[PDB]
């Protein structure tokens, strides 16, 4: 794949035109043959265009293994305190304070390679 | 003579100054040199020379325009321009380092709000530039100076007491390095409360009302009321306690435990193979939590030890690329990368897309201009052929842009420009100086046309047949890329351009030079022509 | 809706409800480069005999690279529609140089381009789509907004929803200036630093003493490397 | 333990090795032994530091020593380690799993359909990061890919997760290499212990070397920072990294797609 | 200021035009006035890299 | 240049006025370390390699002892001494 995309970026540089770039730009999926031959070489997966769930947010800081870290709702951080002080704030709402000691591994080299 | 005419004509200052002009980006003769100046002024007031004085705020403006990456210099010469007597000069220098950073820089801020202090006469103005530092560098890991002293301002300037409690609560929730400092400032302030009133500059009372269940107005006994106040608060307390412990434990333990160096040591230093991993890591950590400020922070404070390593810089603006839909910012990355970076073919190469995403290509054309320009029109002469075929890529994009085609079956002309090929050809006729030789000639053979593959057979083909030049004879990636030009022409037949090839290029070749063309000419052989596998085969036998 | 500028000018005068009061204190930047000088002279004649001197300024270059020009247009308290009409016409000029050099017509946009740009505004803004801000920006005291891939109706009601939702005020008088030194050294630095690029080896660096820096401490760390594959070897060995 | 003892107030001519004998070999063992010098003079302050293995015999010492004739002195060999609200964080560890090793840089994976073959299986994984094998089990639809860096192990799973090979999802998890497979299947057939060991580091520091960085291919080396020094050969050993690599690796992949176009290789 | 001239290498090695001044421009490194000549003799070799 | 705390430009005359000049003997014969004075000349020439020469190792983040109990007793990784 990376072969195909260094041969395509080879190729298309020096065989078109804006004419033709121009007119092959769409929005849908944000395609452009200059600079997404560039970025689709790390990875053989890429979308081009709830996240407390999914499977990004749970091995972030270390692969393999998965957990549910504690985060806080509503949080401030991003809010100056210039705009703070004209409200008092509210609680702060907590979630996933049950397990801050449990968490889980997707064991499979024992599962399907040890004990068959 | 005073100390500037005696530091003209001294042996050692003009082989100091040569020495930092002729080699200028080497630090520690720039540092020499400072040194050497300021130990020639052994008495710094006002009272000395300008016409000195104005040499070394010229060698600090030339320092820290060649080394912009230098945290504590910036301060030197600001606290230097506040020894001197003026405050608006050493506004401009603190101004300018903060540019030079892009307000992402934790120890310049920390030391113009200690300048700040007491050099602002002004109540407001230090708190709208407080919170400017707020919203820009507030979120820093180890920024426990930066809070702390932020916290003694408004302990000492604020009479209200509830600009405190506010920004408090707010570090209450950031995963801050020395963090504990500032809950057992809030838990002695909860022990420090002297009625239920004060429970207001905490929350409102509809959010005590409806999450505590409690009332501020409530009166009678209020003893046991306002310690079951304290009890619910501290176990409140002690959970977002225990969310920001896991966070910062977790980025100690797993990612800053590693990282040794968090500062700018020169562009000649080298960094070890550990730091940059764990840099390349807590960033991939820190492009997860998806809070803006804290990512472009720790982008900035990767950018601080290792901006010449070009790999954070390429990071940061693929990340501004496809998570953000920001390219704009991404373009700035890589302008900025230009300045910094040895290694500048992928931050070009990568920059060339960005522009050309953009639509902007007369940018382009005036940043190839460049390129050409850098070289005085000698770039077929360069050793690094990186640099040159990302530049006639995107240079035959713009001959392909400007010119119209010349060829039937709407086909433009490629590399075969009269402001093209003669680069070409003065890159070919080297043959063992510039490496790339190969990779021109499978890539003008990229047009498959009738008259077009016989004018790239007739420029240069025809022209190492008539020539017979010793390199590309002897190789046989040049007849194997030769017969591809021929072989998959679209207007003739097979049998045609078979017997072309097997009579008219075969029998050409020499006998003796074929121990270097039979392995690169066998599989072309065993790939396209298996009928012709034994007539190659009793040509280039062992007896004659 | 349409292809032409002047209807999708007449729909933003009719339904944006009394966008005719211009803003107090506004100021806008767009510098662009041009190839040739003659053909952008019919078309800024153009728009000077259609948009007064003192709404709409121009600013040309020093002329040091000759060969790439670079043209400030500064728009000083311009209304809401004047704008839009300015960045549609320059939008379409900028572009139409590469994608139709045979349609010769300053003042229609064709179908098959895209509107996308790059404008600066000042820092003193107050917001409280497809024009979106920037992150790290190179100017010290502005503020980069982009657009990207738009028609003209959809340019038009962006750059109207945009500009009724910001708030400008209190601009330095000599403000133009001051963008151009910062911008004519920003990039100066970076044509330096393009400069920079063939004095890599053994030009500025110190090399005579770089080597002997750094003599023993690669001779280690390939010891070690030599020693980490021994060692992984002697590791995944059964034996 | 490791408990530290600090001896004061000793004279002049007392040496490290006359503190190591009256500390060690007299009811206790010693591990280590230092006396705190000047930085410059190099005559000592009068003050030693004594860390022994176990804390009841260093506790004995200090209780003998307290009082003793050193060099014509006291020897003042009370302890030294061992209410404010910071204290340093303490952890446990996790018992040295597959899991949990930052130096584990092998990935396992799993899910194969038993028709990918050894050097398609290196063209999955080549550009990752340099590679040292990649061998697979025959008949157990799994394999081994062992890289040297541990971020081109992340950037491979974080890559190469829900990728299908030849019709077929993968798993892609941690794992040991297959010498201490053996030695888990061995130690759990008669289920006496199963204790695993971690994997050797990389003797950090090191500077020449610049991570997920891939090479294939005189040498005249500026040992410039923003460029690479040194690599990992590709299967081995260590080359110096020239300034001829992308050249290389440009007619090495023009090759490979000529190679490829006809059915040489299939990798 | 007397006695004191401006110079970069970065536009004196590029062939650039105003590689040298007598007044502070920001970027250039000050130099003795009696010492350019040194200054040339001393960066022969990369300019006749250059035009070589 | 900075941090050295003596040879700072606006104060470091005050911590160069006033030494407490030490006239009894016995102040200036009771502490027997160095003093280790970091001049203001030293350069990026000396320590080159900031890993080679032995630093030190970070302080892990201090956390309150009457809230010790809730720490995470199971660690991510596996930190070895």
């Amino acid at each position: 794949m990376n072969d195909i995309l260094t041969d395509y970026k080879t190729f298309y540089l020096t065989h078109s035109n804006i004419v033709t770039y121009e007119s092959s730009i769409i929005d849908s999926n944000t395609f452009d043959p200059i600079l997404y031959p560039e970025l689709k070489m790390s990875n053989p997966k890429y979308d081009p265009v709830d996240w407390h769930k999914k499977t990004e947010w749970k091995e972030a800081g270390h692969i393999g293994i998965t957990t549910e870290r504690p985060q806080i709702s509503n949080s401030i951080i991003e809010c100056n305190s210039g705009t703070l002080i004209q409200k008092p704030i509210s609680l702060p709402n907590f979630r996933n304070l049950e397990k801050i000691n449990q968490v889980k591994i997707n064991d499979l080299y024992t599962e399907e390679f040890l004990k068959e | 003579m005073d100390k500037y005419t005696a530091l003209i004509h001294d042996e050692n200052f003009s082989t100091l100054t040569l020495n930092v002009s002729r080699y200028p980006k080497s630090l520690a003769y720039w540092e020499k040199l400072l040194n050497y100046i300021v130990k020639a002024s052994a008495p710094i007031c006002k009272s000395t020379e300008p016409q000195l004085l104005k040499l070394i705020r010229c060698t600090y403006s030339s320092m820290l325009n060649e080394f912009p990456y230098l945290e504590n210099y910036y301060i030197d010469f600001a606290l230097l321009e506040y020894k001197l007597g003026n405050v608006s000069m050493s506004h401009k220098i603190f101004q300018r380092g903060l540019q030079a950073f892009n307000q992402r820089s934790l120890l310049l801020w920390t030391s113009y709000l200690k300048f700040c202090n007491n050099v602002i006469s002004h109540q407001k103005q230090l708190f709208k530039k407080y919170e400017t530092a707020e919203e820009y560098v507030g979120l820093h890991f180890f920024s426990g100076e930066f809070w702390d002293l932020y916290l003694e301002q408004i302990s000492s300037r604020c009479t209200s007491s509830k600009k405190y409690w506010n920004v408090l609560r707010k570090i209450l929730e950031i995963p801050l390095h020395s963090f504990s400092k500032f809950y057992a400032l809030w838990l002695q302030r909860i022990d420090d409360i002297m009625d239920l009133k004060q429970l207001s500059q905490l929350t409102s009372k509809d959010e005590l009302l409806k999450k505590l269940k409690i009332d501020i107005n409530y009166s009678g006994r209020k003893g046991p009321y306002l310690q079951d106040a304290k009890k619910k608060l501290k176990k409140i307390t002690k959970e977002m306690y225990m969310v920001v412990q896991y966070q910062v434990l977790e980025i100690y333990s797993i990612f800053e435990s590693k990282i040794y160096i968090n500062y700018y040591t020169s562009p000649e230093t080298l960094v070890s193979s550990d730091e940059i991993e764990t840099w390349i890591k807590y960033l991939d950590y820190t492009i997860t939590l998806q809070t803006d400020s804290l990512t472009h922070l720790n982008f900035q404070r990767a950018l601080l030890p290792l901006a010449h390593y070009d790999l954070v810089w390429i990071k940061y603006s693929k990340w501004l690329i496809n998570s953000k839909n920001d390219l704009l910012g991404a373009k700035n990355v890589l302008l900025m990368g230009l300045k910094f970076s040895l290694k500048k073919t992928e931050i070009i190469k990568l920059l060339y897309s960005v522009i050309c995403k953009l639509n902007e290509y007369v940018l382009l054309r005036n940043l190839l201009e460049k390129i050409e320009s850098s070289y005085s029109d000698n770039v077929e002469n360069v050793d690094d052929f990186e640099i040159f075929w990302d530049y006639l890529q995107f240079k035959t994009f713009c001959q392909n842009s400007l010119y119209s085609s010349r060829y039937s079956d709407s086909q433009s002309n490629g590399l075969l420009n009269k402001e093209l090929f003669d680069k070409v050809w003065k890159r070919l006729s080297c043959k063992e100086k510039k490496s790339g030789q190969e990779i021109l000639l499978n890539n003008l053979v990229q047009f498959y046309s009738k008259d077009t593959v016989e004018f790239v057979e007739k420029n240069i083909f025809q022209k190492i047949i008539e020539f017979g030049w010793e390199y590309y004879l002897q190789n046989g990636m040049f007849w194997n890329c030769y017969c591809r030009l021929i072989y998959f022409d679209t207007s003739r037949s097979y049998l045609d351009k078979r017997q072309y090839i097997v009579r008219k290029i075969w029998p050409q070749i020499d006998k003796k030079f074929a121990q270097s063309v039979l392995p690169s000419l066998t599989e072309f052989c065993e790939s396209y022509f298996p009928e012709e596998m034994d007539t190659l085969e009793e040509m280039f036998t062992e007896e004659p | 809706q349409s292809f032409d500028i002047w209807k999708n000018l007449d729909r933003i005068r009719s339904t944006k409800k009394n966008a005719g009061q211009f803003i107090k204190g506004s100021l806008l930047i767009l510098p662009m480069r041009t190839e040739d000088k003659q053909q952008f002279d019919e078309c800024m004649d153009e728009l000077h005999k259609y948009i007064s001197k003192d709404i709409l300024r121009c600013y040309p270059q020093k002329e040091q690279k000759d060969e790439g020009m670079l043209f400030y247009i500064v728009l000083k308290d311009f209304n809401i529609l004047d704008s839009c009409f300015v960045l549609s016409v320059l939008l379409a000029f900028q572009k139409r140089l590469w994608m139709a050099p045979s349609e010769k017509s300053y003042f229609r946009v064709p179908k098959n381009i895209n509107l996308t740009g790059s404008f600066y505004l000042p820092k003193n803004i107050e917001t409280g789509s497809s024009i979106v801000e920037v992150g790290f920006n190179v100017v010290p005291d502005f503020q980069q907004f982009q657009v990207k891939a738009c028609h003209v109706s959809k340019f038009m009601n962006e750059l109207s929803n945009f500009f009724s939702q910001v708030e400008f005020g209190k601009c330095e008088a000599n403000v133009i200036n001051y963008f151009k030194r910062e911008y004519n050294r920003t990039y100066s630095q970076i044509s330096l630093a393009l400069y920079e690029l063939p004095l890599i080896g053994d030009g500025l660096f110190d090399i005579k003493s770089y080597i002997s820096k750094t003599r023993p401490i690669i001779e280690t760390s390939k010891a070690q490397m030599i020693k980490h594959i021994s060692e992984m070897k002697a590791y995944n060995e059964i034996s | 333990n490791n408990c530290s003892i600090f001896v004061g107030d000793l004279a002049p001519n007392v040496t490290e090795s006359q503190l190591f004998e009256l500390f060690i070999n007299r009811y206790a063992s010693t591990s280590h032994a230092k006396i705190v010098h000047d930085q410059v003079t190099g005559m000592s302050k009068g003050y030693g530091f004594v860390k022994f293995t176990n804390s009841d015999e260093q506790q004995l010492a200090l209780s003998e020593m307290q009082g003793v004739f050193l060099n014509g002195r006291a020897i003042k060999v009370g302890p030294t380690s061992g209410m404010s609200q910071f204290i340093y964080p303490v952890q446990q560890q996790p018992s040295l799993n597959h899991f949990t090793d930052p130096n584990n840089t092998t990935v396992f994976i799993g899910g194969l359909s038993s028709l990918v073959t050894e050097d398609e299986l290196r063209a999955y994984f080549q550009p990752f990061g340099t590679i040292v094998y990649v061998k697979i089990p025959v008949g157990k639809c799994c394999g081994f890919v062992q890289y040297v860096d541990r971020l081109s192990a992340e950037a491979a799973i974080a890559g190469m997760q829900g990728f299908p090979i030849a019709n077929s999802r993968v798993r892609l998890s941690w794992g040991r290499s297959a010498k201490q497979t053996a030695l888990l299947q061995q130690a759990m057939l008669s289920n006496s212990l199963q204790v695993q060991q971690q994997q050797p580091g990389l003797q950090q520091p090191n500077y020449g070397y610049i991570p997920s960085s891939t090479c294939e291919a005189n040498v005249s080396s500026t040992m410039l920072p923003g460029c690479q020094i040194l690599n990992y050969s590709n299967p081995q050993q260590v080359i110096m990294q020239g300034s001829e690599a992308v050249v290389n690796s440009t007619n090495a992949m023009l090759n490979r797609l000529e190679q490829g176009s006809n059915g040489f290789m299939f990798a | 200021m007397r006695d004191i001239v401006f110079v970069s290498p970065q536009l004196y090695l590029s062939s650039q035009e105003g590689w040298k001044s007598d007044s502070a421009k920001s970027g250039f490194i000050p130099i003795l006035k009696n010492d350019l000549q040194r200054f040339q003799d001393s960066l022969k070799h990369i300019v006749d890299a250059r035009n070589s | 240049k900075v941090f050295v705390d003596a040879n700072r430009f606006d104060i470091g005359d005050l911590v160069k006025a006033s030494k407490l000049p030490q006239r009894a003997n016995e102040k200036s014969a009771h502490h027997s370390f160095k003093q280790t004075s970091r001049s203001r000349d030293e350069t990026c020439e000396s320590n080159p390699f900031p890993r080679l020469n032995n630093p030190k190792k970070l302080e892990p983040p201090k956390i309150l002892s009457q809230w010790s109990n809730t720490i995470p007793k199971t660690s991510i990784f596996y930190s070895v001494d």
